[PDB]
């Protein structure tokens, strides 16, 4: 349990989780606010 | 130590290879490594393949000093055999090389004088302009 | 007139003479 | 482990053939319909990749040859 | 023949000598270090310039330095 | 003779990997014939993965 | 307007581009039943294009002699929404990231083997640090005055 | 030394083939030769300069002779817009009959080459009209070459050798060069323009046999010595003037009209004469600054020593720099190369926008070739400037004599310099590539209106400050009521504004979003190349990985596999790396120039305006589109006159690919393979009778880098030269 939490804190796993969350956020923003060239 | 001479001892059993001596040995020099073995045994050759070293004296001729030293270190590490090697010239002149003092060079020994020892740190070498238009190098000073 | 004579000289004969001389120079001693 | 990965890959291929493909339309007209087993989502304008492969289907034309193998197997 | 030089930052662990493929270096008595021995290069005519000694040098900076110099048949490792 | 053992010292050798850095003195040789008596240990490894070096008495500054 | 450009609500090339895009989309509509899902998907693309062009008209962008929007960066007060405001938002996000990274690197520096917290991240410590970037300009300024920002070597 | 090279005993004792290769490669490195002295160094360099001048004169004499012998200059000066200039004839025994027919161009009777160097226009503008004029120019240039060789031999003799102290007299040489080599030469050139070229453009034929009988101006030196110089500018050529004839010809010899000649589309000859007179005056005045023998003037040493800011922020300022510059030939060479490389690019940028030769502007192939030629030369020279600056730090730099001056502080904060250059290059590359890829993705998805197109507003505003009215900015010269426009209202502004606002020349071309991205690409290339070269120069003496780098010289292979690995650690390797970036940068600027001009000459600039915003436009509408005629030079149905360029295209491709072998594969693989070949030769019957005299070995580590770089550069130059010439000559714009 402790060892598995230590493994999930390793660089590649944390990196893929973080970038997946970022990609999902950006994708949803672009889905609901598409084609933004300026900032109104 | 008084260096040992070069007898007519036999050679290891080998079938021959294309990696042996060339015409450089005929006109410039070649090398001869001699050792003593307690039993007949397999040993890898520095020129490729495997040969049989005989029990008793063994003499082998090679093209380079590096080949002789590589074979010697392999003998010392694997078979625990002491070795010597010499440089032979086309006019029959034999020059004893290693072990030079009778003691291997990694072990300290009296009677040796330093050659190329600089009594300064490597950072105290002078700049090139100080040796410009002279024939001397900065590390030779 | 001239090109038919000069082109073989500059393109073949002169390089051959120069190569022979330079090879004999670099093989000296 | 390698065999498990290969089985996962094959399962994905068959699932995409079953769920996101025009295989059943290609069966009735294999000379005029281009095989397709991938359909993209409508995001950031990428939905242009769903081309007219025929058979009332939009997708990405596939070149793996799975449709012909499935037809040969009797699927 | 290449040039091999030894500086007094030597600690005398004999690492360069046993890394020599052509037996160029050796150890000689000294008094400037705790080991009471320093390296020397009396046979630089057999030097090939592979710089294996510098890879075995523990001192910072290097205590054995190899400078590539005029090339001979021995220094280029030619057997033909 | 030399900085006290365990102290923190700045390196003044120009060619050293830890030039202008800070290390810890482990031991200092008391033999007057020793050229570089001060043994220093550093936190970072050099390009040769070595964390210890010997320096002379004038290449080390007590900080 | 600026640099000889005309607003995209006036330029005829912009409207011509919008008409040609819709015509290109409507040609593939002919190959499907009027009630099919591909017909419903191309209609959504047509509405998306109409909305895009209408928005580009409304925001007040300048278009060249090609019918394409052109950005104005020099600093004009009626074109701040193209470079200035997005740039400020980017500079706020990037400074946030940099400051959170710097604080985490400082927090693990004084340990036995601090290279293990750089490959295996102490997630609770990162959670503590992360939300300090919301006020990163204030702290970054304040360590500039005191002198805790720059190492004086 | 008993063998070759005789200047290097160490190389002479090498028993391998390397003795030859290196002997060729170190011939002109006089500083590293056996028993070299400073006096011998200076004398040898002085002698070599004369030989270089002789070669330069011989090359020009050959060009003139071949143009006069096999060219069509006399037929070209009667139809410059419809006669193709001829460089020389072709006599190749390998030619076939279709090749003989296809290469018979101009009005020649056999195969010929069409000259794209612009020598015809240059010689026509300066007054040369007949083949005999070129013949007598070639003889004079041959005479000059012979005299340069004679002087080079003379100053090598015992009683004419100059001393080192004479070579180090900077003040006298500067005075003489500024006043004589620059000033007096310009005065002589404007004299030629007034006496020969300007009359020549109005139908007057003035030569050596009659130039003492013809007045260059009706008033004849009266106004000059009286003071009313305006009489030399009263009656200029009319706008309806036809070049070479007296129709609409004036009498003025020195004017300030500005703009271009309506028929020739080039600068007025009188403006050129006035410019050269003004420059001659400026240089003659500037040549009286330094103290030589008469108790007046300046001392450069004192000037440099006195310029130390009292605040201490520059350290000891420029103190001592006179001796470092004067005693180091590498410092002088680096300064000269940097300045010359800057002005080579200046010439390239000014010659295309302000043509000075008659009927050059509508000879598109010549313009493109000249611009590319001069920009690539400048690119190479600028790399040389940094290479020799790096060599100076190793060989000639004296740290003790330069204590705390402006030159030591650079080595003090080299890290701050290099890191900031790296940041600038990283920022430029990241954002330029990101914008290009974004535009490419929008164009792929069928939404060109989502592109990020930034207007180059700063440069458009600068253009409007020069009088361009295509953007409606109304600033400075574009304004009517300002003082700047009012000052030159009646001198040069009319003609200059008319030329600037004429939208079919190369004077201040209209720019849009496509130019903004390519200019930032050029900036990124410049920054990265300077980063590489500056990092190489400032780290030449040593670093943390190699603290004793100055002890190994400018060019050495490495420090071995220890300490993690030391590949390409020498300063020579930094130059070797930076040559690739220089080539890439110059290729970018030449691509930009060629594509922007080839669309303007075709009448559709909109092809470049819309297609230059994404990289697939560059790949398709510039490279793919313009290679249709070139690659069809020879095909299974026949050949045409473009076959030479088609062959050279593939030749450059092959050389460029061959260079990759030397750049990728390294030495040990080749040495181990050569050993087997040596055995095979030694064991082959009827071949044992033949023995080599130099032992065959693989190329050295540094030698292979140089060879691969040479192949890379040769292929890079030849491929683009063939493509540019063939693409601009298939359609003529
Ligand atoms: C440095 C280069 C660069 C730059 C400046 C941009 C900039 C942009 N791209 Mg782009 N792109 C790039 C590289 C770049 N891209 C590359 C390399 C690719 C290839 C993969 C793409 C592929 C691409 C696509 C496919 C699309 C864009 C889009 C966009 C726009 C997004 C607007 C948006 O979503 O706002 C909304 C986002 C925010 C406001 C950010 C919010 C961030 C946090 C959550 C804020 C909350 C805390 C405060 C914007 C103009 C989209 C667009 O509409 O273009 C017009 C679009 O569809 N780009
Ligand atoms: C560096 C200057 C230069 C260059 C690059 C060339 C180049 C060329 N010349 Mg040439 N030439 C030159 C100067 C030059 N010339 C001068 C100064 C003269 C007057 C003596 C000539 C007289 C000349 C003749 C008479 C012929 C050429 C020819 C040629 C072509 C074939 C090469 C050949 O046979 O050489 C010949 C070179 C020489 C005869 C002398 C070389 C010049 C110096 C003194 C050596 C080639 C394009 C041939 C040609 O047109 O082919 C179709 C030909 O028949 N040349
Ligand atoms: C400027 C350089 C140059 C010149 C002038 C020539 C000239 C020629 N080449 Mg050639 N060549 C060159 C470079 C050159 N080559 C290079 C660099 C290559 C390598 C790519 C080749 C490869 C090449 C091939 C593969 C062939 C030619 C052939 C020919 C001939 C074609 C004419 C013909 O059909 O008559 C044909 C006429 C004959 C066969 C009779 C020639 C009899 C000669 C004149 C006798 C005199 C020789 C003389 C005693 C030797 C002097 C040597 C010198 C060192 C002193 C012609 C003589 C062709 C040929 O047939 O030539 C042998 C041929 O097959 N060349
Ligand atoms: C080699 C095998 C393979 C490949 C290449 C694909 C490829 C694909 N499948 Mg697929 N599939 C496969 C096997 C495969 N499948 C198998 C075996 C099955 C049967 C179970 C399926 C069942 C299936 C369905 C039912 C669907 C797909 C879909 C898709 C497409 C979109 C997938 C997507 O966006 O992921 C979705 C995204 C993720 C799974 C996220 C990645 C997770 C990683 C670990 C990162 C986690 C970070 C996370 C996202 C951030 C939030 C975490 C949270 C803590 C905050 C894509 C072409 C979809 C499609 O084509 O739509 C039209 C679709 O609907 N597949
Ligand atoms: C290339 C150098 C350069 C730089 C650094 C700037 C910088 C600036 N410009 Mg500017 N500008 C430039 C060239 C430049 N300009 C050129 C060439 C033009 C001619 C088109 C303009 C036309 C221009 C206008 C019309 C305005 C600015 C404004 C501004 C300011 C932005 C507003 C702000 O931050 O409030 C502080 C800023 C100081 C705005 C401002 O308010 O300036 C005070 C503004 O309204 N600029
Ligand atoms: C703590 C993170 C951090 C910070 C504060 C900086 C800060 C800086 N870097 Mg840098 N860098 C970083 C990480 C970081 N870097 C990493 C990870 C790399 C390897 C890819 C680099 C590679 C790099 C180069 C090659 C250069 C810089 C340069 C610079 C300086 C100019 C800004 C710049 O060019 O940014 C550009 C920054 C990058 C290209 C890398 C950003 C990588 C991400 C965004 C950082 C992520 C950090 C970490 C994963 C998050 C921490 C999470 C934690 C809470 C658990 C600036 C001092 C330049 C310089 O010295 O000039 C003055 C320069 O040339 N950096
Ligand atoms: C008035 C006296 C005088 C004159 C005319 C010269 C002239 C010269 N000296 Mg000199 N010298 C002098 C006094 C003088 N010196 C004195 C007093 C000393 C002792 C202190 C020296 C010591 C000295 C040394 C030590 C050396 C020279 C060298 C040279 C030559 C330089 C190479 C060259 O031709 O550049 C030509 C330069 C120009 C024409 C001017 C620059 C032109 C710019 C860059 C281009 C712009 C022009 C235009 C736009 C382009 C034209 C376009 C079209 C026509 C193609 C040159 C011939 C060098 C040499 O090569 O000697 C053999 C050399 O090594 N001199
Ligand atoms: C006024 C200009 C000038 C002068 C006087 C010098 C003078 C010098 N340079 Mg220098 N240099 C210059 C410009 C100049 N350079 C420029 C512009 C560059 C950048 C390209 C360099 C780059 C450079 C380097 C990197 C080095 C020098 C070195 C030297 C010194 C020895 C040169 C030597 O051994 O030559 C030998 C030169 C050669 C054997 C030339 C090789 C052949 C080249 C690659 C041309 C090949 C063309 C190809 C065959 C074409 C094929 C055509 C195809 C159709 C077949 C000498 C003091 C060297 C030195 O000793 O420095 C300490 C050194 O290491 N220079
Ligand atoms: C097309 C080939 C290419 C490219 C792209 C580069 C790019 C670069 N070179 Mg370079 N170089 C090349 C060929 C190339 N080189 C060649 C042939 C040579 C001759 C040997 C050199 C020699 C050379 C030297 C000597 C130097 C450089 C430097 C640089 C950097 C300059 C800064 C910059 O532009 O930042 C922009 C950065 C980029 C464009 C890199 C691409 C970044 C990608 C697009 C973003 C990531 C995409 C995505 C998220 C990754 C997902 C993939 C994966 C994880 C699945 C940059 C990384 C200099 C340097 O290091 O300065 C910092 C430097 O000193 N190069
Ligand atoms: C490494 C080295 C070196 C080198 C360096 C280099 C190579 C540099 C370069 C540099 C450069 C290459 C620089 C450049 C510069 C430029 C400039 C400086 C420009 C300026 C301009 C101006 C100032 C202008 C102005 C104006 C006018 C006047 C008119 C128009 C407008 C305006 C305003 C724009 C040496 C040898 C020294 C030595 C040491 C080492
Ligand atoms: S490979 Fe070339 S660079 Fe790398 S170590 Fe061996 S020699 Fe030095």
């Amino acid at each position: 349990m402790r060892d598995l939490k230590t493994y999930l804190s390793v660089a590649p796993v944390l990196s893929t989780l973080w970038f997946g969350a970022l990609a999902g956020l950006l994708i949803e923003i672009n889905r609901f606010f598409p084609d933004a060239l300026t900032f109104p | 130590t008084p260096p040992q001479l070069d007898p007519s001892t036999p050679s290891p059993i080998f079938g021959g290879s294309t990696g042996g001596l060339l015409r450089k040995a005929q006109e410039e020099e070649f090398y001869v490594i001699t050792w003593e073995s307690p039993k007949e045994q397999v040993f890898e050759m520095p020129t490729g393949g495997a040969a049989i070293m005989r029990e008793g004296p063994n003499l082998l001729k090679l093209a380079r000093k590096e080949q002789c030293l590589a074979l010697g270190t392999r003998l010392r590490s694997k078979y625990k055999i002491n070795y010597q090697f010499y440089r032979v010239f086309p006019n029959g002149e034999v020059q004893y090389l290693h072990p030079k003092d009778g003691v291997y060079p990694e072990k300290v020994n009296e009677g040796r004088t330093g050659v190329g020892v600089n009594l300064r740190s490597i950072g105290k070498n002078v700049n090139p302009i100080e040796v410009k238009f002279t024939g001397k190098q900065v590390y030779d000073l | 007139n001239l090109p038919s004579i000069f082109v073989p000289l500059v393109g073949l004969v002169f390089p051959a003479i120069a190569m022979a001389s330079l090879f004999l120079h670099v093989q000296k001693n | 482990g390698q065999l498990s990965i290969i089985f996962l890959w094959l399962s994905g291929m068959y699932f995409h053939g079953a769920r996101f493909s025009n295989y059943e339309a290609w069966l009735s007209d294999p000379t005029h319909i281009g095989p397709s087993a991938q359909v993209v989502w409508p995001i950031v304008g990428q939905e242009i990749l769903n081309g007219d492969v025929g058979g009332g289907f939009r997708g990405i034309q596939i070149t793996s040859g799975f449709f012909q193998m499935w037809r040969a197997s009797g699927i | 023949s290449h040039s091999v030089k030894i500086y007094d930052t030597c600690i005398g662990c004999t690492q360069c000598v046993r890394a020599c493929p052509t037996d160029v270096l050796e150890m000689i008595p000294w008094d400037g270090c705790k080991a009471k021995q320093i390296a020397s290069a009396p046979r630089t005519e057999d030097c090939v310039g592979c710089k294996r000694c510098e890879s075995a040098c523990p001192t910072d900076f290097l205590s054995v330095r190899v400078y590539l110099w005029h090339e001979t048949t021995r220094s280029m490792g030619l057997a033909y | 003779v030399g900085p006290p053992r365990g102290s923190k010292v700045r390196i003044l050798r120009r060619e050293s990997y830890w030039y202008k850095g800070v290390g810890s003195v482990v031991t200092v040789d008391q033999d007057p014939k020793t050229r570089y008596p001060v043994v220093v240990r550093f936190d970072k490894v050099n390009y040769a993965n070595i964390s210890t070096n010997n320096y002379a008495l004038d290449e080390v500054e007590q900080v | 307007d600026i640099s000889g450009l005309t607003p995209c609500k006036d330029s005829k090339q912009f409207a011509k581009r919008e008409k040609q895009q819709i015509k290109k989309l409507e040609s593939s509509l002919k190959l499907y039943a009027p009630e099919s899902a591909p017909a419903l998907a191309l209609n959504a693309q047509i509405e998306k294009t109409k909305r895009r062009f209408d928005n580009y008209g409304k925001y007040g962008l300048l278009c060249g002699s090609d019918g394409l929007p052109h950005l104005i960066v020099n600093g004009d007060q009626r074109h701040w929404g193209e470079f200035i405001t997005p740039g400020i938002l980017f500079l706020y996000i990037a400074g946030w990231i940099g400051w959170v990274g710097r604080s985490y690197l400082i927090a693990i520096s004084g340990e036995k083997k601090p290279a293990m917290k750089e490959i295996i991240i102490d997630v609770p410590l990162a959670s503590r640090i992360i939300f300090r970037g919301f006020i990163w300009p204030v702290a970054a300024y304040r360590e500039f005055l005191n002198g805790d920002l720059i190492a004086k070597d | 030394a008993l063998r070759f090279p005789r200047f290097s005993q160490g190389l002479a004792q090498d028993p391998t083939t390397r003795r030859i290769w290196f002997g060729i490669a170190t011939a002109h490195d006089f500083e590293s030769h056996d028993d070299i002295t400073e006096e011998r160094l200076y004398q040898n360099i002085f002698a070599s300069h004369f030989g270089q001048l002789a070669i330069i004169f011989l090359w020009t004499s050959g060009n003139l002779f071949h143009v006069a012998w096999q060219g069509n200059f006399e037929s070209w000066v009667q139809d410059p817009l419809h006669v193709r200039p001829i460089a020389h004839a072709i006599w190749d025994p390998h030619f076939g009959q279709p090749a003989v027919e296809a290469f018979t161009r101009g009005g020649a009777l056999g195969p010929v080459n069409i000259a794209y160097s612009g020598v015809y226009q240059w010689w026509y503008t300066i007054g040369l009209r007949t083949n005999e004029d070129l013949y007598t120019g070639a003889l004079f240039l041959l005479f000059l070459s012979a005299i340069s060789l004679i002087a080079g031999w003379l100053h090598l003799q015992p009683k004419w050798k100059p001393s080192v102290s004479w070579f180090k007299n900077a003040e006298s040489r500067l005075n003489h060069h500024l006043s004589g080599l620059f000033g007096v030469s310009s005065l002589a050139w404007t004299g030629h323009l007034v006496h020969v070229a300007i009359p020549g453009s109005r139908g007057e034929y003035v030569r050596w046999n009659n130039f003492l009988d013809v007045l260059p101006h009706p008033q004849g030196l009266g106004p000059l010595f009286t003071g009313q110089w305006n009489l030399y500018a009263q009656n200029p050529d009319s706008s309806s003037h036809l070049f070479g004839t007296s129709q609409g010809a004036g009498t003025a010899i020195l004017t300030l009209l500005g703009g271009f000649h309506p028929q020739t589309q080039s600068l007025w000859l009188t403006d050129i004469a006035h410019h050269h007179l003004a420059i001659a005056f400026i240089f003659l005045v500037a040549g009286h600054m330094y103290r030589t023998n008469f108790g007046i003037g300046h001392s450069i040493k004192d000037l440099l020593d006195a310029h130390i800011p009292p605040g201490g922020r520059l350290g000891r300022g420029h103190k001592g720099l006179y001796d470092t510059i004067n005693n180091s030939l590498h410092f002088q060479l680096g300064l000269a190369l940097a300045s010359l490389g800057v002005i080579t690019s200046l010439v390239a940028q000014h010659m295309y926008s302000l043509p000075a030769y008659a009927f050059i502007a509508q000879d598109f192939t010549t313009q493109a070739a000249l611009y590319t030629h001069h920009q690539y030369i400048a690119g190479f020279i600028m790399t040389g400037a940094f290479a020799h600056g790096a060599i100076f730090f190793i060989r000639d730099y004296n740290p003790e004599q330069n204590e705390d001056n402006v030159l030591a502080r650079m080595l003090d904060h080299k890290e701050a310099i290099i890191s900031h250059l790296s940041w600038a290059s990283l920022f430029l590359g990241f954002h330029t590539l990101g914008l290009y890829v974004h535009n490419d993705v929008m164009l792929a998805f069928g939404t060109p209106e989502k592109q990020i197109l930034i207007e180059p507003i700063f440069a458009q505003w600068i253009q409007s400050a020069h009088g361009k009215t295509s953007y409606g900015f109304d600033v400075l010269l574009s304004s009517t009521s300002g003082p700047a426009f009012n000052a030159g209202r009646s001198i040069w502004l009319p003609g200059w504004l008319n030329a600037v606002n004429e939208n079919t020349n190369s004077l201040f071309l209209t720019i849009g979003p496509g130019d903004f991205l390519v200019h930032h690409a050029i900036a990124l290339g410049l920054h990265t190349t300077t980063l590489i070269l500056v990092k190489g120069a400032l780290d030449a003496r040593g670093s943390k990985l190699m603290p004793d780098k100055k002890d190994f010289g400018y060019s050495f292979p490495c420090d071995g596999p220890g300490r993690g690995g030391t590949c390409d650690i020498s300063a020579w390797d930094a130059f070797y790396l930076a040559v690739f970036w220089m080539l890439n940068t110059i290729g970018w600027v030449t691509f930009y120039w060629h594509w922007k001009h080839i669309t303007l000459w075709q009448g559709n600039v909109s092809q470049f305006n819309e297609s230059s915003t994404y990289l697939m436009g560059w790949l398709r509408d510039y490279l793919w589109l313009n290679s249709s005629q070139l690659i069809n030079g020879y095909n299974p149905f026949g050949m045409n006159s473009l076959s030479v360029w088609a062959w050279m295209f593939l030749f450059g491709h092959l050389v460029w690919a061959t260079g990759f072998m030397f750049l990728i594969s390294w030495r040990g693989y080749w040495q181990e393979l050569i050993e087997t070949l040596a055995w095979a030769h030694e064991r082959t019957p009827l071949a044992n009778l033949i023995r080599w005299r130099d032992k065959p070995v693989a190329l050295s580590i540094v030698q292979a880098r140089l060879v691969g770089l040479a192949h890379f550069s040769v292929g890079y130059i030849f491929t683009y030269a063939a493509f540019l010439i063939a693409s601009t000559s298939g359609k003529f714009g």
